């Protein structure tokens, strides 16, 4: 995703 | 009616981030009244006044001076600084974009980053210990679909909140002259960071994230966080990050 700090 | 019983006492309700609501609850256990406060994680800075079921209607800046028998004793700060619950929407970042957060204002400032070619960064004003909340990451609330379907050039500071919501500080609000209610979007990236993004429930901003130290930080030290882009969806990330990741992996080897 083009965003910071996502839980993958 | 005054008596030594629970109905006439005071309650403190903590969020896992360390902030709290404090006051005499009503018959339904709700934080509703004219003398309710939100207390920041320093257990000192407070927003005191009118709340309804824990929502800040009019909180005046105060200092928690002492507690007596569990009851907080506040001193109001000068200035008539008042705050209200003001969660962002998809299109409105704040109703007071230029009104700083008072807790953050004592702890951080913005200046040129020490990282080359990296614009501004976020710096500690004073020495703090580990686990200290320094700054708040607020922004407009948009979808992953909107963010993921647009150019990286527009995604410089997008921060995932949860699986449904991304927080963004779009132009021109990424300039302090147009938005300075919160400053967490000013912290630059490092693969060897001294802070982390962490959840935070803020009385003005609502459910957002914060910047929290991992270790003691000195006065005037730059605060950095790992941006945490997906390295293997090569990485889905800006080119500067991809370059730094290679350099980081090289140092580990
Ligand atoms: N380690 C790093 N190297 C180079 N640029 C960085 C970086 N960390 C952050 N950036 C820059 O900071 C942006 C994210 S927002 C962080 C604050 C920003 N430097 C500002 O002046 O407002 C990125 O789009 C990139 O321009």
């Amino acid at each position: 995703s083009k965003s910071k700090d996502r839980k993958y | 009616g005054y008596k030594d019983n629970i109905r006439h006492g005071v309650c403190w309700i903590y969020y896992p981030d360390g902030g709290s609501l404090v006051g005499e609850v009503n018959e339904d256990g709700e934080m509703t009244g004219e003398k309710i406060a939100y207390v920041y994680p320093d257990e000192r800075t407070a927003l005191y006044g009118k709340f309804i079921d824990g929502e800040m209607i009019e909180g005046k800046l105060a200092t928690l001076m002492s507690t007596e028998e569990g009851r907080p004793h506040f001193e109001l700060m000068p200035g008539n600084s008042v705050y209200h619950f003001d969660k962002s929407t998809s299109s409105c970042i704040s109703t007071n974009a230029l009104l700083p957060d008072p807790y953050e204002s004592e702890r951080v400032y913005v200046a040129e980053s020490l990282i080359s070619s990296a614009g501004e960064g976020l710096f500690s004003k004073v020495a703090v210990g580990p686990n200290t909340v320094m700054s708040f990451a607020n922004g407009v609330r948009i979808t992953h679909q909107e963010v993921d379907s647009r150019d990286w050039a527009l995604n410089g500071n997008t921060l995932s909140l949860d699986e449904e919501t991304v927080i963004d500080v779009p132009e021109p609000y990424n300039h302090v002259s147009k938005y300075c209610a919160s400053l967490g979007h000013k912290a630059n990236h490092s693969f060897t960071p001294n802070c982390i993004y962490d959840m935070f429930v803020h009385p003005r901003f609502g459910p957002i994230k914060c910047i929290r130290t991992l270790r003691a930080v000195e006065a005037d030290e730059e605060l950095t966080v790992a941006y945490g882009y997906d390295h293997s969806p090569g990485p889905e990330a800006p080119e500067w990050y991809q370059v730094e990741l290679k350099a980081f992996q090289a140092t580990q080897q």
